[PDB]
């Protein structure tokens, strides 16, 4: 919240500010003092988000998602085939949401390293839901890989989260 | 915390509720069934119905009403007529065709909360002025006691009683006939934006601006089970026909569905972006239908709570929506000012 | 205290702070038109981000055309309680009963404007 003030309240302030200073200096010459010139989030509930993408292959993307999750105290997980989930205080999620959508470019091209050498690689992201949950059973943020679409559910299944995946 | 005494006359009613309420549950269990099983029919039939609902529907027409957005629309029990409330106006329209309407009235009140039909000639409407009006729809009385604006109002499933829920942390239970205050209830710490009555007529769940969904037993007047899940205000509280499940919606873009009987806690559909206004179950018979300011409109199963389909015909935001008893209509009041009939 | 029911866009004390901050910033960035008259122009011209009005206006009707113009043009409008307060946020020693945050090219204020818009759209039910 901010107050402004008018032209005449600038003068009066500027002059009464200046006056005190110069007269105080004046005495100093008379007196001879002066030669003469924490991860954030909310405990009661838990804000959450969920994201869904075609490819995660780029490592630079794989790495950021591990850092920021550990950087901001976001609980959650990530999965894929051969979705992303995040939970915390509402300030945390907003940062992370900004990252996933507006900062990071998932459509961008990268040259990956394989066991033999380096090769080129030439995907989109969109949010599904943000909301509120009785408790977040996620203990830590654990990126993983699943071969099928089923153990992928059983993975979330452990967390009673089967539903968060959308075909 | 106190026990407040008083109002013997209301006390009489609680007895009535108990007699009425208690008898209802056996019938509900009979409706629930189980014995036949024969899964194939259900999966083929139930699935087919859900698929059709979330896969074909489209606009029929738009229409107009006023120049303020439309705050409430409701369908009569025969599903032939819609009532539409503006911030300051309402008129009654003809379900199938809509268009011209029957006839308009500019009520004494300026900003309309909710509009509801008696289950069995009458409506009821709550609005900004803190006065509820009992309407006789021809081919009745005003209700006083409310200081602030009244967000929601409902008819007990029974038929005798009307319960009102406004802003000053008071949801008030009212009789239709005598127009009296049967119960003045307290307990939320900010606004209370919805009141829902659950189909056996046993229980009312109150949603509030303090993000606390709070159940209430009308007969003992005891706060029963407090539900915590919503990190923003809870606008709609939609009870399910089965009567053992409730569903809530909120500023946070979440729908919680809590089943008290099965001890199932809460299953969160992540529904919508940008708020949620009104969630509706399908009356006869499973499906959920909800409306946020995202401009879309959704269709949900009540078993998986997987999102099935979405429909976009609105150019603006959606304040509220009601669905045909058969489930061959869906009527949604556009934020802009039309009323759009969905197939 | 009570406000004319007709000051339908009403902001609580929190939104009120944000609004007046953003108005003050817009005054600095020069995306601010002050006065019912100039706010009307920005609506007819189609260069309004959102509209803010004082429920304090003695002639309540003297600014009631704004929500109408707004509804047509699909522009958010909100109320605050105090026209003296609005005045101060507009740089003015005098009360200001309406004002308009106008569209500006590549505004630094964009994100904040978008955010305020959403809040106001929420209050419209």
């Amino acid at each position: 919240l901010g107050v402004y003030l008018t032209k005449k309240e600038q003068k009066k302030l500027r002059r009464q500010t200046r006056r005190e200073a110069q007269k105080e200096l004046q005495e100093k010459v008379r007196l001879g003092l002066m030669p003469p010139p924490l991860k954030e989030d909310i405990s009661q509930g838990v804000h959450i988000s969920v994201y869904r993408v075609r490819n995660l292959s780029n490592p630079a993307k794989k790495f950021k998602i591990e850092a920021n999750a550990g950087q901001l105290y976001l609980t959650g997980v990530v999965v894929l085939h051969k979705v992303v989930v995040v939970e915390g205080g509402p300030k945390a999620q907003k940062k992370f949401k900004r990252l996933m959508l507006h900062r990071i470019k998932w459509d961008e091209q990268t040259s990956n390293t394989k066991g033999d050498d380096d090769e080129e690689s030439d995907n989109k992201c969109v949010l599904v839901w943000e909301g509120t949950a009785k408790d977040r059973s996620f203990g830590e943020m654990k990126f993983k890989q699943c071969p099928t679409e089923n153990m992928a559910r059983e993975h979330f299944k452990k967390h009673g989260a089967e539903h968060y995946w959308d075909l | 915390t106190w026990y407040h005494e008083g109002p013997n006359s209301l006390k009489v009613a609680r007895l009535w509720i108990a007699n009425y309420s208690l008898p209802r549950a056996m019938k509900r269990l009979e409706e629930a069934r189980l014995h036949k099983e024969i899964p194939e029919t259900t999966r083929t039939s139930q699935m087919q119905e859900l698929h059709k609902s979330l896969r074909s529907l489209n606009n029929f027409c738009s229409q107009i009403g006023d120049d303020r957005p439309i705050s409430y629309c409701h369908f009569s029990p025969n599903s032939k007529m819609l009532a539409t409330a503006c911030w300051s106006g309402l008129c009654k329209l003809w379900s199938v065709p809509d268009c011209n309407l029957l006839h308009t009235l500019r009520g004494h009140n300026t900003n309309v909360g909710a509009i509801v039909f008696h289950p069995k000639v009458n409506l009821a409407s709550c609005a900004a002025d803190g006065s509820v009006k009992l309407w006789s729809l021809d081919s009745v009385a005003d209700i006083e006691g409310h200081t602030v604006r009244v967000a929601r109002v409902m008819w007990h499933p029974s038929g005798r009683f009307l319960g009102t829920t406004c802003y000053d942390r008071s949801w008030r239970l009212w009789d239709l006939e005598a127009q009296e205050e049967i119960l003045h209830q307290e307990g939320h710490s900010m606004g209370v934006y919805d009141i829902a009555f659950h189909q056996d007529g046993s229980l009312a769940g109150t949603g509030g601006l303090d993000a606390f969904g709070r159940v209430w037993d009308l007969r003992t007047g005891r706060c029963i089970m407090f539900l915590e899940g919503h990190l923003k205000e809870i606008y709609g509280i939609n009870f399910s026909p089965n009567g053992y499940h409730i569903a809530t919606g909120s500023g946070d873009n979440t729908c919680k569905v809590w089943d008290l009987r099965q001890r199932r806690c809460v299953y969160t559909i992540p529904a919508h972006q940008n708020l949620v206004t009104g969630v509706k179950f399908e009356p006869i018979h499973n499906f959920l239908l909800t409306g946020a300011y995202d401009n879309t409109a959704k269709i949900w199963t009540h078993p998986g709570w997987s999102p099935l389909k979405t429909l976009a015909g609105h150019e603006g935001k959606v304040m509220g929506l009601d669905i045909s008893s058969d489930g061959q209509l869906i009527a949604t009041c556009s934020y802009d000012r039309t009323f759009k009939l969905w197939m | 205290a009570d406000v004319n029911p007709k000051a339908y866009p009403l902001a609580d004390a929190h939104l009120t702070k944000k609004l007046l901050d953003l108005v003050q910033q817009s005054c600095n960035y020069k995306q601010l038109r002050k006065g019912a008259n100039e706010a009307t122009k920005t609506l007819n011209r189609g260069i309004s981000e959102f509209i803010v009005m004082a429920a304090d206006a003695e002639p309540l009707e003297i600014i009631l055309h704004l929500p109408l113009l707004c509804e047509d043009k699909n522009v958010p409008y909100v109320f605050v309680r105090s026209k003296q307060a609005l005045g101060r946020a507009c740089g003015v020693s005098r009360p200001v009963i309406a004002c308009s945050v106008t569209i500006k090219e590549g505004s630094q204020l964009k994100q904040q404007i978008q955010s305020i818009q959403q809040s106001i759209e929420r209050l419209l039910v």
